[PDB]
């Protein structure tokens, strides 16, 4: 993908993740733990939904009758509706599948923008208080308690509070 | 050992593939079709005035045929024609007749005008036929006058008959040239006489001269001009001119349907097709290139899948 | 208490609303039309070699309505045709007749060559009528000749005329055929006998009977002179054979070059340049789309239902909250 | 955006900088200062000038009349130049309303990525001397004087000289 | 570029590498080396391969004549079938200057993408162990013979087994 | 002091300039045309059941013009046209012409029926010219008959000649009227009495009436024509002037109809051919003729249009 991230450095989605498109799975003492990032899933979903107000539409101009479905017209006439009729359906079609071949290809690529954007936030956030383990994690060194990690997720996280603890066991 | 934090998104067991501008076959977790393949089989007429004209042809609606009957006159939005319809109760065709139907099917409604044609008293002006059935006896086209001698065999009077326009708007005259096969039953009904027939306004001029389907050999061939405002259009004749009682006013314009699929009044649309209807609020359609009135591009293709969603990695 | 350079964009007070293909309403620092909206009411007629016909139709120029007399010859690059211009000084009409004024308005002049049509003592050529004034004295087309019996009532004799093309390109000669409203008309012109008009070269052939009959009266006049036309190819001859009835070709027409052909109520303006031309003037737009009109001639921008598109030329405009 | 620099991490744009698009504001002991990249501003603008040049011109193409303004032309013949007409215009109308759509949309990502590409360009500059504070700035971790200031915007400024001040000061 | 990778912090392409698109040049104890990624290369080449499919194509529909060679036909059906015709050339010369136009920019931005993408993989494997030097190289701060060079080409380099060695380098 | 590894990217000496929405001179590493601009000056036929008919027009093929000789009958899926093709030896023309050619262009093939129609001993059924020459000796129209008088002077008996479609698909019945221009001669092959002919099925019906020098003749004979449907009649009734039809023509399928002075190929094969050739090109656009028939590549007003196959060339 052009960002890197879904099919990318990612290695796969969660199926079981019913309640958002993006999100995130933590690891600390208590327990394993998932929620959904809210912000980054409806930044995806509101661009695809405008996408879909504007290719879902028929245009507002009257097309009358020039073939007679139950009488023959002029051959000579009737050649040139078909060749420009014949010509037309292949403007639309051709106009069809490029539109919709360039739409889904900037569709997937946002959708991958959306979820790096989203990695880049959380990683500027922990600063210096954690490394990139190359699965799109971020391993803490510090203790991160579910607290710690609600504070991560809702972008309240002060690299500061921690810098000190977290600074020496890195370098160990 | 350290605690860890994972960045992801979701996935689904079922996903759909769809075309991309580098992969033919790329699978994302939800695609919707942009072609429609289904057709409603029946016409939507909600919130439209329209007439269904049956057995009516439009042709005959402006010569009145007997059939036509109930479709002399009136205003519509929409005009619906069958197959099979019936213009002629008598054998004959209208010269330039596709041009006159298409002119009806634009129209949004018709007037009619009487054309005032008195005849002298050695003319027969309700001359019938058994083709033309009418309360179950004889009759002809409510538009038209059978002009015929009184006296059999006895030489038409030579007659001249005008109409002008008092209107603002052109007027759509018709009339019909008997041409019998035998001249056992030319001279029977206008006498042995040559005829001849000249129409003349300031737009138009033209001649004619009368010259086995329904086990008949004559015909009755109608023709037909637009006559300007205040414009007037003079019939000379000896005899075989099938006259204008009234004359035809095409009102506004009408959506014109060419359709076998049968009426449905609880239903709205603005797209027509032989087949029927076309509610899709898809941007494409694949059912037929002859569709009329606000409609989806007729396009090539089966499917066309617009990606509503990431790309679907499962695992 | 730590130095520190911060990354950072411009911005503007007032930004302008664009359409992305995600969003309908989205705010940058600059966009620009696509689409013009406004039209010269003027004809931008600049280094162009350019005609206005005025009253003349076009068709008048080749058979010669009095009104055409200005423009009987001449060479152009722009022909423009007016609302309500005269073809037809006495009453009547030209089959094919719209085919025949495309193929003038796409000309770029027209030269005249005699035909040279000689006639009997019998027949009488400068017939003539109330309907075509020119000097304030009864005329008719100048391009044609009035063929009648100079003695009222006489049979008309048997003529046949031949004009060949000796010129290297293509020649358009135009005839009538009058068809009088009373039988009383016909035989005081060209005498009793059936009539029939026979016209004939290498490429055409066509026959003509003229039809009597009674019609309404335009101009104080019943009777009509319908007009024919065809290509007369070089080196080519075309013979009209007649008994009467036919108007006759003095001249025949040959159209020189291309031009474009406007149809326009609006005035002239040598100052001012265009390409782009439709009913109400001229399109000086540089932009790729118009919405003024879908009938337009020339080099123009493409038609579409669309008041305005708006092009993006600058960044996300985000502002500084307040 | 796509690269989620302009209207994301940084919070919003400056109407005090009217000399370029993109630019630096720096504060250090001797005080605060504003300055414009030229080279990352020309990108976006000649770019951007690029599609102006492609769009705005129409076609060689010299189209005669086919409707007379001026008299009534034969029904038949004219309600197929009607259907023809309309069919062209519903192409041309959809043709322009995708091509400024899709600009559009390239036009805003692109001058996205030009920021991202300045800020990444800053990034690497200052190595290890700096910090990201997740707002589109960098915290220099040493006395950076309006010469060092003047050397990051020239990329001149050379890592190495203020190395061993900056980690002391980052470790502390 | 979008990206910045190609003509971008990377100065220029490799002319000596000629058996793939992208690939790496190591410099150690042992000396110099060159070897083309394959996964990045073929990455690149599918996508365009992939273009080509849909463009390189003309349509199945049968066209006859409207037009006769060798004999002239009626003034004004000619006119109509001659805009009708200019009308539609004029529209499909329009559609291939834009299809090429879009697929340019993109085919561009799409390798530049998987350069950055393949930098980004390499970035993370090294974790603390290098440093970036702002022209596209990682600086390696421990001895990195070709086996732990064909490690990193092979995502197969495990950064704790030389992070020790590699933290006591950097800090000085 | 410490080891590096680079990341790069291939590049080449000779980069293609291609164009971009922001860039008209990009370089890249390997692009492709997309707009033809090479023609073969041949019709490539490989693979189709043709009929080049060379000096033969498409309407001679139904009346049979000496030239169309070859041509008067068979199948095909393609018709090659070519350029001053002769329709007519005996000055005249077709009503209707180009309606009548462009008919047959479309067809797939031509069958002839015997009308059947026989004559009075009163008429001279094979009346020869000079004009249409056959086995070098004076000939005609091999469809068509020249009635004239056996009595040099003798006025035209009255006569009906009828025929039925006995087929089950409609059938192209074609005739020509003879117009001499001096009454002198007219005289010796048909009298002074006024002449008409009539002709009339259930779908139509018609008369008409006989009226400068081509070939050394100022006597013409032009053509008529019309479709004579299933089941149904068409009688000719006629006091002498009238060339009668032979045979009637049926026209069999469809068939792709091809104007070009272009020699034939049966080597190469191709399903888009213009005035000048064949175009086998599998690119998306040509700028060769926007007059193409068959399966083709749009016209467009472009000499070139490169399409990028490789990333930007940024050489050393
Ligand atoms: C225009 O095209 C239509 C549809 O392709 C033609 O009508 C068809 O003709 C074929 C081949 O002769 C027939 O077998 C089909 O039954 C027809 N199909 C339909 C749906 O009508 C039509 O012939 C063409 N018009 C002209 C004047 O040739
Ligand atoms: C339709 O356009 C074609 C091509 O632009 C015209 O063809 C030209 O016809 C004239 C004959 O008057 C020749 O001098 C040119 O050499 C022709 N060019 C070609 C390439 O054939 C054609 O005349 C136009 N038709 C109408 C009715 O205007
Ligand atoms: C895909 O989106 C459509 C439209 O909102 C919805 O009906 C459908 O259930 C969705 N499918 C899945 C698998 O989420
Ligand atoms: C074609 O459309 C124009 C513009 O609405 C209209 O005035 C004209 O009457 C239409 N022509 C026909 C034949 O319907
Ligand atoms: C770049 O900027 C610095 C600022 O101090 C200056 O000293 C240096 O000379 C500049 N380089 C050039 C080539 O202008
Ligand atoms: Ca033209």
């Amino acid at each position: 993908g052009l960002f890197g991230a879904i099919a990318g450095f990612i290695e796969n989605g969660w199926e079981g993740m019913v309640d958002g498109w993006y999100g995130f799975r933590h690891q600390n003492a208590q327990g394993t733990g998932q929620a959904a990032d809210y912000k980054s899933t409806q930044a995806a979903i509101d661009q695809i939904t405008g996408k879909l107000n504007r290719i879902i539409k028929k245009t507002n101009t009257e097309f009358e009758s020039i073939e007679s479905e139950f009488s023959e017209i002029d051959h000579q006439i009737g050649n040139v509706i078909n060749w420009t009729k014949d010509s037309i359906t292949d403007i639309w079609t051709y106009q069809a599948e490029l539109l919709v071949a360039m739409e889904n290809q900037h569709t997937i690529d946002m959708a991958d923008s959306e979820m790096l954007n989203l990695y880049e936030r959380v990683r500027k956030q922990l600063r210096q208080n954690a490394e990139e383990d190359g699965k799109g994690c971020f391993e803490i060194y510090h203790a991160c308690d579910d607290s710690c990690m609600e504070s991560i997720r809702n972008n309240t996280y002060d690299h500061s509070q921690y810098r000190e603890e977290a600074l020496l066991n890195r370098l160990n | 050992d350290p605690d860890k934090i994972c960045l992801g998104h979701h996935a689904v067991a079922n996903g759909t593939i769809v075309k991309t501008l580098t992969n033919e076959q790329e699978e994302v977790t939800n695609a919707t079709e942009t072609v429609e393949s289904t057709s409603l089989n029946r016409l939507c007429m909600k919130g439209r005035n329209h007439k269904d004209l049956g057995n009516c042809h439009p042709i005959g609606m402006l010569i009145g045929t007997p059939a036509c009957d109930l479709h002399l006159t009136g205003t519509w939005d929409t005009l619906i024609e069958r197959k099979n319809a019936i213009a002629y109760c008598y054998p004959g065709a209208t010269v330039n007749e596709e041009a006159l139907r298409q002119k009806i099917m634009e129209s949004g409604g018709i007037s009619k005008i009487n054309t005032g044609f008195t005849y002298g008293s050695s003319i027969n002006s309700a001359g019938t036929t058994k083709a033309c059935m009418r309360n179950g006896g004889n009759s002809f086209y409510a538009e038209l006058k059978w002009l015929v001698s009184k006296n059999k065999g006895q030489n038409f009077p030579q007659t001249t008959n005008t109409y002008r326009n008092a209107d603002t708007a052109e007027h759509l005259i018709m009339w019909g040239i008997h041409h019998p096969s035998s001249t056992q039953e030319k001279n029977d009904l206008y006498g042995t006489q040559s005829l001849s027939i000249s129409v003349g306004s300031s737009t138009y001029k033209n001649n004619f001269v009368p010259v086995q389907v329904n086990g008949l050999s004559s015909r009755i061939d109608f023709h037909w001009t637009l006559v300007q405002p205040g414009d007037k259009i003079t019939f000379s004749h000896n005899g075989g001119l099938i006259a204008p009682s009234r004359v035809s006013k095409l009102i506004g314009r009408g959506l014109g349907i060419q359709s076998e699929a049968p009426i449905d009044n609880s239903c709205e649309s603005k797209c027509f097709w032989r087949g029927g209807s076309i509610n899709t609020r898809l941007p494409f359609q694949n059912l037929s290139p002859r569709t009329v009135g606000q409609c989806p591009k007729y396009v090539n293709k089966k499917s066309l899948m617009l990606a509503t969603g990431m790309r679907n990695v499962p695992e």
